[PDB]
């Protein structure tokens, strides 16, 4: 999907 | 999991008092960051530009991050790290006032132009620096790729954007957390297993692979289909694998090594002759956007 987005998913 | 409340009181105690908009005016947008937005200001007094991260604290999954990257910035700095002036709490949101880097990001390089190996060594020889000390206390990025990477006018690197770091302790030695960038995280992050300072070398030999072949490695499929297949297949390999060196590609798999057990570490990588390439800073200066033709 060539986003750059960081991201937090889960702990 | 604590209040709003207390979690502000506890940043409250870490940020400098006062209202930066005594200081600061002239705000210009630049950016959506990775925890909120970033602008541009002006100083009052010196009529100088400052980068400002606005950050609100009750739109933030972690919101212990934010307490990190004020932290970190405060106690760790280097040489190739961008230094934060000031940190402020303005209502629900957190500034962290930072020194403008007139480079912009190492993305924008990337994208736009292609490196010789010389630069490439001189950006990955100063990341290293970087991690070797900020690793050694146990400080842990967590979001390495091109777009953390910032330059200054004359060429030189600085590691940026800590929003996502932690910091690991002999009584906590690992985090277990799935956050980053999907094309960069590293195998283990993705597994869910306990990691370390390990996953910011997985991450910066993608950050290798960017500087050689312009994307990361699956950039075109959805997320979480990359990182299936950084999780199950055999490392990345270099599209231009053709055009590469030796020392190049020797260096790069001492990075894009899927056991963490097995990866090189940045004090270790500071010592490839790979490095030995790097030019100095006058050498990354005629690839930034105020100095390309075409």
């Amino acid at each position: 999907r060539r986003r750059r987005r960081s991201w937090y998913f889960d702990g | 999991r604590v209040s709003h409340e207390q979690f502000r009181a506890a940043l409250q105690l870490v940020v400098d008092p006062g209202d930066p908009r005594s200081y600061l005016d002239n705000f210009i947008k630049i950016g959506e960051g990775s925890t909120g937005i970033v602008c541009i200001a002006t100083v009052r007094s010196s009529g100088k530009l400052v980068a400002v991260k606005k950050m609100d604290l009750r739109k933030q999954q972690r919101r212990e991050l934010l307490f990190n990257e004020v932290v970190i910035m405060r106690d760790y700095q280097h040489e190739n790290v961008v230094e934060m002036y000031n940190s402020y709490l303005v209502g629900d949101e957190l500034w962290v006032v930072m020194e403008f880097l007139e480079g912009g990001a190492l993305t924008d390089i990337v994208t736009h132009t292609r490196m010789n190996e010389e630069q490439i060594a001189a950006v990955c020889l100063a990341v290293l620096q970087a991690l070797s000390v900020l690793h050694a206390q146990g400080v842990i990025h967590r979001d390495i790729k091109s777009d953390s990477i910032l330059l200054t006018h004359d060429g030189r690197v600085k590691l940026s954007d800590f929003g996502f770091c932690a910091q690991v302790s002999k009584e906590v030695p690992r985090r277990k957390s799935l956050v980053g960038t999907p094309y960069w995280m590293a195998p283990e992050l993705i597994s869910r297993l306990p990691y370390g300072p390990e996953v910011d070398i997985w991450s910066l030999g993608i950050m290798v692979i960017e500087m050689v072949d312009g994307e990361p490695p699956y950039f075109n499929e959805p997320p979480l289909k990359a990182m299936k297949m950084i999780r199950d297949n055999l490392p990345p390999r270099l599209k231009n694998l053709h055009k590469v060196s030796p020392s190049l590609k020797g260096f790069l798999d001492r990075l894009l090594v899927r056991d963490p057990a097995q990866r090189a570490t940045a004090a270790e990588l500071l010592k490839h002759p790979f490095l030995a390439k790097a030019g100095p800073p006058a050498s990354i200066v005629p690839l930034m956007r105020q100095n390309r033709t075409r």
